[PDB]
RNA sequence: ACUGCUCUUUAACAAUUUAUCAGAUCUGUGUGGGUGGCGUGUGGC
DNA sequence: GTTATCCGCTCACAATGCCACACGCGCTGCTCGG
DNA sequence: CCGAGCAGCATCATTACTTGTGAGCGGATAAC
């Protein structure tokens, strides 16, 4: 069989991805509409968001939904939350760079229950449900087999919206570059997390992430054999936007490596 | 894993129910029951006692030894704990490793 | 004016009914109805017409326990412990049990009103799960339940007819797994 | 039925006869043990009890005994011996009169 | 008997912004592939 | 009274290796099931 | 109706002479 909420979510994600892909071939219609410090929100984001919300309301007119745009639309049954990013890495889309994904996760009683991310360009569908695992178009996902820092590929995002910590981040970057093999910088935390679940990157870390972006990936990597944490092993990440994740041994090595360079602001 | 605690059958529908499977059945049964109670309005004393019973069951699974006995049915003898599969002259150490 | 509180005693795996019987019998034995108000074993009647179990099914609020309106005293205590098959007094320290709170009684009785009022078939359905159809018109087809209804009870279910998916109003009686 | 069949079928004492030799069979019927329910077990048997006690003479054989872990705990009844009306071991003697 | 008198010759468009001269593979059926765990007891050395 | 001292009691923890052979290893009124 | 499966059970007192040893703990016993 299959998990029901997962199924309705993947239907929503399919529709949204098809809409985004269809609009991707007319860059004269989607404009750059900035919201904060280089966080564009184009009209296509609004359209995809509305499509997803409509598709959901058919099957759950009572579930409270969360969205970076519409804040928090309450529902008559607010024990279960629907966190959405209709588009991740808006910048990668405006530059028409074909690497982005829509992310839909459903939390139950606070604990994340199901998650999906969908890249329409490569047509890849990372699904994950707790107690059953993670799948990539039908293949199980056990993350990277790395157990050190050598030969390891580290995906990351830069605090290009919280540039005050830049130095700090860059500091640690240098430290990391003394032990790892190579970096990756794609521009969509959801897809980076997904890659962590697929072992295509030996780990990942980031500073300054909104609570509505990792919610679709943290469960992905969790049911993908990997683990997440704050920059110190705690769990305040859900509030600090500071994530470090990967297969367990690599996470341990990274934490022991980063704990010193860390500026005590994030602690 | 399912392999290391196999359920080998017999000439008929008779299966050698290894103690591990039975202890796991007991503990998972307690867990399911307790969760179903937790969602169902949770009478306080009842959930308290059920938590105690579940603690006893997981205890027995990790070790049938302490705090009392959890002997099997139809055979007045204890069930093989996980620790049992390690200690003694029968545990993996003095039986298959060394 | 001795107010008999509400206590709970652990029954056994499959003994609860006859335990309650024997309890009332021993009450009558010692004629201590004044000390033993009522022995409560709440239950539930989930009703499905087919699918193996048919036309009814009997669940319980929670097994292994029995609820009594006893009054606290050592005499009553042994009167409940001098019965065929029970464990000790579920509660605080033994020989000094803990009566359950009145709020517990009120909530449990609201539960009983709710359950006995509406015969509610559990093993319910969730919008979004896939399921086949064992019915003549759509034998062994399979679609996804897009909406679950209880009173009408007619399973708004999207299934593939003439290419385009479409809702269907088939009743519970023909659903497959889940 | 369960109790009696469990005793006669699966008990530490019950065992299918050592039936390969008439002498083996006989000496296995009149066999005395100290193990089993109510009895001590060979691990904690104690080095003492296994010894022969001068009251054994004529009552229980001092020779026939399985060499191994259970020595003395598995004895064989003497030939002329007999069980008492209580469960003690009586031995026949000849009543010596004056001379 | 006792609410009920023409309104006037059939569906009524979405498509849209450099730009161009259009810009070899269609195979197999060679083949590995079609009762034990534990406990107890006995005896032996 | 304090403060530590030591002691009686309790509880955990060990029991040769092999072999060989033999024997045996849910149940029971709930659940289901037609 | 009645056979076949099944779900969680101290099934009261189910007791139980040592085995020998070590460690720890609650409580008697004595110094300041
Ligand atoms: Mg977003």
């Amino acid at each position: 069989a299959m998990h029901p909420m997962l199924n309705i979510a993947v239907r929503a994600a399919r529709k949204a991805g098809n809409l985004i892909a269809k609009n991707y071939e007319t860059p004269d219609a989607v404009e750059a509409s900035q919201k904060g410090s280089n966080d564009f929100v184009t009209n296509v984001d609004k359209a995809a968001e509305a499509v997803i919300i409509d598709t959901i309301r058919k099957s759950y007119p009572q579930h409270t939904i969360i969205t970076e745009e519409s804040g928090e639309l309450e529902g008559t049954d607010q024990d279960v939350q629907w966190v959405i990013d209709p588009l991740d890495g808006t910048t990668n889309f405006i530059k028409r760079l074909p690497h982005f994904a829509v992310s839909i996760a459903v939390r139950i009683k606070g604990r994340t229950e199901v998650a999906v991310v969908y890249d329409p360009m490569r047509n890849e569908l990372f699904t994950a449900t707790r107690g059953q695992g993670a799948q990539l178009n039908g293949y199980r996902l056990r993350g990277s087999t790395a157990r050190d820092l050598d030969g390891t590929i580290l995906a990351t995002g830069f605090p290009f919206k919280a540039k005050q910590y830049a130095t700090t981040y860059i500091n640690i970057v240098g430290k990391l570059f003394n032990e790892c093999a190579d970096f990756r910088r794609t521009g969509s935390a959801a897809l980076d997390l997904a890659y962590v679940a697929a072992g295509r990157v030996d780990g990942f870390f980031e500073i300054g992430l909104r609570p509505w972006d990792f919610a679709a990936g943290e469960l992905l990597v969790r049911e993908a054999g990997g683990i997440v944490s704050d920059f110190t092993g705690g769990h305040n990440y859900m509030l600090t936007g500071n994530i470090v994740a990967g297969n367990p041994r690599v996470v341990k090595a990274m934490l022991a490596n980063m704990r010193d360079e860390l500026s005590d602001a994030l602690k | 894993p399912p392999d290391l605690r196999p359920l080998v059958p017999l000439d008929g529908g008779r299966f050698a129910t290894s103690d591990l499977n039975d202890l796991y059945r007991r503990v998972i049964n307690r867990n399911n029951r307790l969760k179903r109670l937790l969602d169902l309005a949770a009478p306080d004393i009842i959930v308290r006692n059920e938590k105690r019973m579940l603690q006893e069951a997981v205890d027995a699974l990790l070790d049938n030894g302490r705090r009392g006995r959890a002997i099997t049915g139809s055979n007045k003898r204890p069930l093989k704990s996980l620790a049992d599969m390690i200690k003694g002259k029968q545990g993996r150490f003095r039986q298959n490793l060394l | 004016a001795p107010k008999k509180r509400w206590y709970v005693v652990q029954a056994f795996s499959g003994f609860e009914g006859r335990v309650a019987t024997s309890l009332r019998e021993h009450i009558k034995l010692h004629n201590m109805e004044d000390l033993f108000g009522e022995v409560m074993v709440p239950t539930e009647e989930v009703v499905e017409i087919r699918g193996g179990q048919r036309r009814k099914s009997e669940r319980k609020f929670f097994p292994g326990y029995v609820l009594v309106q006893m009054v606290m005293n050592d005499a009553s205590w042994h009167l409940v412990r001098s019965v065929p098959r029970v464990m000790g007094f579920i509660g605080g320290t033994s020989d000094r049990p803990a009566p359950i709170s009145d709020k517990e009684v009120d909530a449990i009785m609201n539960r009983l009103q709710q359950v006995g009022d509406k015969p509610r078939p559990k093993t319910l359905f969730e919008p979004g799960e896939m399921v086949r159809v064992n019915d003549g018109p759509f034998a062994d087809f399979n679609g996804v339940v897009e909406e679950v209804d209880y009173e009408k009870s007619r399973l708004k279910v999207s299934v593939s007819i003439f290419g385009r998916a479409t809702p269907v109003e088939l009743d519970f009686s023909q659903v497959e797994k889940a | 039925s369960a109790a009696v069949k469990e005793f006669f079928g699966s008990s530490q004492l019950s065992q299918f006869m050592d039936q390969n030799n008439p002498l083996s069979e006989i000496t296995h019927k009149r066999r005395i043990s100290a193990l089993g329910p109510g009895g001590l077990t060979r691990e904690r048997a104690g080095f003492e009890v296994r010894d022969v006690h001068p009251t054994h003479y004529g009552r229980v054989c001092p020779i026939e005994t399985p060499e191994g872990p259970n020595i003395g705990l598995i004895n064989s009844l003497s030939v002329y011996a007999q069980t008492n009306e209580y469960g003690f071991l009586e031995t026949p003697y000849r009543k010596v009169t004056d001379g």
